[PDB]
RNA sequence: CCUAGUAACGGCGAGUGAAGCGGCAACAGCUCAAAUUUGAAAGCUGGCUUCGGCCCGCGUUGUAAUUUGGAGAGGAUGCUUUGGGCGAGGCUCCUUCUGAGUUCCCUGGAACGGGACGCCACAGAGGGUGAGAGCCCCGUAUAGUUGGAAGCCAAGCCUGUGUAAAGCUCCUUCGACGAGUCGAGUAGUUUGGGAAUGCUGCUCAAAAUGGGAGGUAAAUUUCUUCUAAAGCUAAAUACCGGCCAGAGACCGAUAGCGCACAAGUAGAGUGAUCGAAAGAUGAAAAGCACUUUGAAAAGAGGGUUAAAUAGCACGUGAAAUUGUUGAAAGGGAAGCGCUUGUGACCAGACUUGCGCCCGGCGGAUCAUCCGGUGUUCUCACCGGUGCACUCCGCCGGGCUCAGGCCAG
RNA sequence: CGGGACCGAGGACCGCGCUCUGCAAGGAUGCUGGCGUAAUGGUCACCAGCGACCCGUCUUGAAACACGGACCAAGGAGUCAAGGUUUUGCGCGAGUGUUUGGGUGUAAAACCCGCACGCGUAAUGAAAGUGAACGUAGGUGAGAGCUUCGGCGCAUCAUCGACCGAUCCUGAUGUAUUCGGAUGGAUUUGAGUAGGAGCGUUAAGCCUUGGACCCGAAAGAUGGUGAACUAUGCUUGGAUAGGGU
RNA sequence: GACUAAUCGAACCAUCUAGUAGCUGGUUACCGCCGAAGUUUCCCUCAGGAUAGCAGUGUCGACCUUCAGUUUUAUGAGGUAAAGCGAAUGAACUUUAAAUAUGUAAGAAGCCCUUGUUACUUAACUGAACGUGGGCAUUCGAAUGUAUCGACACUAGUGGGCCAUUUUUGGUAAGCAGAACUGGCGAUGCGGGAUGAACCGAA
RNA sequence: CCCACCCAUACCCCGCCCUCAGGGUAGAAACGAUGCCCUGAGGAGUAGGCGGCCGUGGAGGUCAGUGACGAAGCCUAGGGCGUGAGCCCGGGUCGAACGGCCUCUAGUGCAGAUCUUGGUGGUAGUAGCAAAUACUUCAAUGAGAACUUGAAGGACCGAAGUG
RNA sequence: AUGGCCAGAAAGUGGUGUUGACGCAAUGUGAUUUCUGCCCAGUGCUCUGAAUGUCAAAGUGAAGAAAUUCAACCAAGCGCG
RNA sequence: ACGAGAUUCCCACUGUCCCUAUCUACUAUCUAGCGAAACCACAGCCAAGGGAACGGGCUUGGCAAAAUCAGCGGGGAAAGAAGACCCUGUUGAGCUUGACUCUAGUUUGACAUUGUGAAAAGA
RNA sequence: AAACUUUCAACAACGGAUCUCUUGGUUCUGGCAUCGAUGAAGAACGCAGCGAAAUGCGAUAAGUAAUGUGAAUUGCAGAAUUCCGUGAAUCAUCGAAUCUUUGAACGCACAUUGCGCCCGCCGGUAUUCCGGCGGGCAUGCCUGUUCGAGCGUCAU
């Protein structure tokens, strides 16, 4: 199975670039923090769950956080993208518990928030004061607002008594049964529908 | 190497059903023995399970952590109660695990 | 990167072949059309300016403000928000400047070679100089240090304050949203999407919780997702062109680009086009004064050079092939194998060694003992002791043994 | 009992023996002469006796035919990549693979890091789906090795069983009375289970695809350049004694 | 089918392009160890394929079991010569029995006996098969030979060629044409046939 | 029919080379154990297969390697080693670098290809230098005069010309 | 001549054509003299003469919830005559 | 009639022939000067034998004496002869035809471009 | 015996291999973004005391200005440089200039150094003639200005 029946020769890419390219974007890395500085380098994200059902047992990063969890943490929109956060207005929360999650980050960002006044002669009420402008610092928000736990534990310890009953019947038949009944819903309402307008016609 | 070769030696003498558009994250299902369950507990803690020194404590083993969504049912189990926590689950897998004196419980 | 040579497509099968998810590099968001400013076209090109403005116009068939679906408009409500000017200092680019032997001897035409004695080194990369130079010269390393220009970032510091604009919270209500377009049929082409792809042409041609999509055609009932037919936008990505630079287990003048040279030249072709060959005296021209023979080219003397056995035919100077000299063979081929002989020319081997017995010399690193030291812990070395029937060399003899070539 | 030829391998002793002070008994010593250098030996040229087709290619069974070769120098043809496969070496091992990327660096090196991912750890069926222990992971016959000498038995082979999936038949307790599919059989089948063997890398052979060992067609196609030759035409010019009828 | 710049049944130039060839030519040091092959069996043939057989490198297994292009023995084929018919009867007669090569068999992995079953078969529990148990090691049941084992893996050439003896089938005016075995050659030097693919000796 | 004699790479005995096979070799005085010692058998080879060695350009390490008191290259009726491919030395020439060992690496080994480029032979002092009628004398110039010039002669084109 | 014969990718394009049957175009034969064996009707040439016999797309009707299916009608040419 | 068209014959004419001879110029030749190429495995006397109907080299004989010059056309060499001819191809290309698949041109129908009035015949 | 042919050797030829060299190729990596009507790329013709080319330049022509450096250039000739300096140089840098005929190429043309038009200035006796010099004259399109055309729609 070798698909070499074109002029493959002409499309050959060779990579001896590589670590060129790898001290190219570390400079640039480099040169990016030293204009940021004191801000970190990246903006932080929100923490979201994997789509399909093969990767919806992991969470991962994603691209910006809500309109309703930047509004239940209390940090307008237009001030968010100001201050390192990203916004992503096409994500919505389906459920309670990725809300709360992603508002209690977003609180957490706040309070370890250090907010400069943008003219040092004349503070505002909503910026850091010099005396608590002195701290140690953080300039990757994705190592200190990394992704802290990706999976569940795959161990836990209860006690023998805490031991759960179990489905009646069986797991196996459980599944046997709600698969049978996903395939007979419409079968078993068409059934009945026919049932009870016989029922009607020959009450 | 061009040394080594014969080349060198040589000089001086020459079905079914067809589906559009498959997406294989529907059917990812990886499966895992009952044999191997104990495995996945730690190797101090189920050092102790297995010597008998956790009499009043079972293991919740949760399969979609470690990447397993069915419990298969190959080998036999020693007699420590065990909660299993999976997606899908043989009967075999279900007997023995009921032998065992743990349980099987459903997730998604 | 992986998905994945997978789903899928394919005469008579050769073959073809994505995408979602996932990890990563890089991340950045927005502008209109559809609304009456209507208590005031609040907008703008151009001309003239005394730089204050004033004109000629554009434009109501709509220029500003306001709004863009994430909303927004109207309300309610009480708090928040803002404009200018300096600026320490830092960075980027050209500029001045940077350590140490030409010490002594030998070979050599020339030390940059060999030997000796030093020195520098955040510099022992590279090159040049009469032969392999850290210290002769340029440079090389590192902090800096002179002088200049233009930008950027920036710790902070002076000031005006609310006419106006701006954000947040809640809400009865309102909430415009792109048409020969979407879509359908058909034709061509294209795709893995030859049941599910895109594009274009022709015909038909929409709608308002509407429309598109949901990879098997259709009707009915649901559900989920976006919101087309207007528009802008850095980065991560590409790079056999151009400019600047650094490198290589690459090639070393028939190689490497066609071209290391006045090479895309000379030359060919009406023309489009085609397209070479060709590097090296010597450290320095010191490129041969002068004499002589020739009409001259040149030759011979004599010179230069370390070398002309380097003479602008020029480093080295192979072979084919040629001349001279020397040797030899040859009655219609030579060349080759085995074996003598002749002639010519050669490499080895050998030249004496070891061991005794006497004699003569020259010295005490004889044996034992003592002390120190080291070792394999019982063996050694070093210092004293020998006083010459003992050790160690040398010189004369004599003897035994072993020695080269061919033979009986 | 004579006569002659060729040969002397080995290198303390050990052995078999005999004719036993010793020997001819598991391989040559003793005595003597000339010479000590081109004398022996060697190389080259030539003569002599005997021997001796010109190489390569091609063809078939072979020759012959045919093809290439005036001479010399330098150049000159099984390579590299991707993917398989078998075998060798190496690391780790139910795991294995740092190098997409990140960190770091004396800076294309070396060193370090981990999420995902690939392959392996489970198969089978078109699919929905289901999914590997009766038994010290079974019986029997062999079987290296070990043994307390009674046996225990590796790898592997042969043979009979057991377990999972597929196909066919039967259809239990139960029940959304139409679902569910136990139990028991019968065939083939799968590199299936039955006390894991793989992953990465190195080296070689072989296979597939690429110009694919090197040189060679008549060709096909895309885009350009020619009527200074020649063919035909148009416009405008030029030229052709003297006789006969 | 003339001419279109020495180019014409389709000009010249550059490119695709290192186009394709199964056809032709060529394909680069040495020594050592092994070493071949020509219908065997199947497929529609020629412009055909596979494939057996024959080889080499690695291993591995108890390199365990022994086997063998040979003779002998029993028994087939060849009863065919031969002897007799004072044996019977008359190559087709036989008491007996050829030469040549040739088939099958010749142990503990074997030989039987017994027990039952049979879904075989037989009139039939009768034979045979299937198993079961037992007896036989007192000599392991001819000769000669035996660095000759087996199984995998991977790799390669040749796989409807020539000549000859013998046997056999057909033929021609005479030549000869098919098969089968065996030997030689293609791959091979040496001694002799003056000379040489096919001869003799000997590798 | 008989007797003797001649010689093959065949047969016999002996030496030497290689290959294969079978043995020995550590309380190591012990060894390129990848070695050494003992014994036996065998030796042709195309296609084909396998092993070991030699040589070339370049890379790491190493030899305290060689070299202007002469590296590399080249020539050699001069030698030594190896079965061989090859390796080493002497002599001459020459002028600036190069080699051994273990690994690494490849654009790595030529007699052929009507091979490529360049150079050179025999042929061979050979074929030939024969269309267009044709040359001669003196003097000068010059090193040198058939094919330069002047003069003196002889001719040709022949007006659709050699104008 | 709203033509014939050509050309062009196309064109508000060009030629024949500054043309008009004593012309233009395409063929065959090849001066003059000689010269048309005899008769048709199979292929062919041409007839809008009747047919729907074959009968595309569009269009029409029926069934179905629709996709769809079934029916007639059906130009030229062919067929028939 | 005309013809560098193909054919048979007659007269004249003659070196076409019997049957050859002779003369001239330029060569060839010899000299001075100048100076190639083709081709070339190696070479060049034969006879008989050398199974494959072929020898130049082998076997067995005949033989066989330097170095040369002019000629010659037996043999070897020598033909842009790698020609021509025959045979083979997964052969190439030109050409033909009711060979296959297409197609320019032409022809026919429909939809659109496509508007304004009448008169009928059907819904 | 020589000559001739062939073999062997030395030296000399022929030829340019070998060895060593390399201001050149080749491949990789890093950085950068900058042509033109303000006339480019390309072409032609010229320019040095003595050059044909290569190189450099444009009638200001192997160059001018400016900045820097600080004593050459060199084949010949001829001059240097107040060296204690407005300064050598085939020097470097480069911000100011010059930049022939052309070419997208622009008055129309171009196989012609052909033919024009408009406006200025200067010279020759010159209100008329002759000559020279300078500045202009392409196309498509946009904004604007100005001059217009049409019963196209109107007002009066």
């Amino acid at each position: 199975n070798n698909h070499f029946r074109k002029h493959w020769q002409r499309r050959v890419r060779c990579h001896f670039d590589q670590p060129g390219k790898k001290v190219t974007r570390r400079l640039a890395r480099r040169a990016k923090a030293a204009a940021l500085a004191p801000r970190p380098v990246d903006k932080l994200r929100p923490i979201v769950r994997c789509p399909t059902v093969k990767y919806n047992r992991r969470t991962r990063l994603g691209r910006g956080f809500t309109l309703e969890e930047l509004k239940a943490a209390g940090i307008p929109r237009l001030l968010a993208p100001t201050i390192g956060i990203a916004v992503d207005h096409r994500r919505k929360n389906l459920s309670e518990e990725s809300l709360a999650a992603n508002v209690q980050r977003l609180k957490d960002y706040k309070a370890r928030l250090i907010l400069f006044p943008r003219k040092s002669n004349k503070p505002k009420k909503a910026d850091t004061p010099k005396d608590q402008q002195t701290a140690e610092t953080t300039t990757s928000l994705r190592t200190s607002f990394g992704v802290e736990q990706p999976l569940a534990p795959g161990f836990t310890e209860i006690s023998k008594s805490e031991i759960p009953a179990g489905i009646e019947g069986g797991a196996y038949r459980a599944l046997r049964k709600a698969r049978s009944d996903a395939r007979l819903v419409g079968v078993r309402e068409k059934r009945a529908k026919e049932k009870a307008e016989a029922e009607a016609n020959k009450k | 190497p061009t040394r080594f070769s014969k080349t060198r030696k040589h000089r001086g003498h020459v079905v079914g059903m067809r589906h559009f558009h498959l997406l294989r994250n529907h059917y990812w299902r990886p499966s895992i023995n009952i044999d191997k369950l104990w495995s996945l507990v730690p190797s101090d803690v189920r050092e102790q399970y297995l010597s008998g020194q956790k009499k009043d404590t079972a293991p919740v083993i949760d399969l979609l952590s470690h990447g397993y969504a069915k419990l298969l049912g190959k080998g036999r189990l020693p007699e420590i109660p065990v909660v299993v926590r999976a997606r899908y689950v043989s009967a075999e897998a279900e007997r023995k695990v009921k032998e065992a004196g743990g349980v099987v419980e459903l997730v998604a």
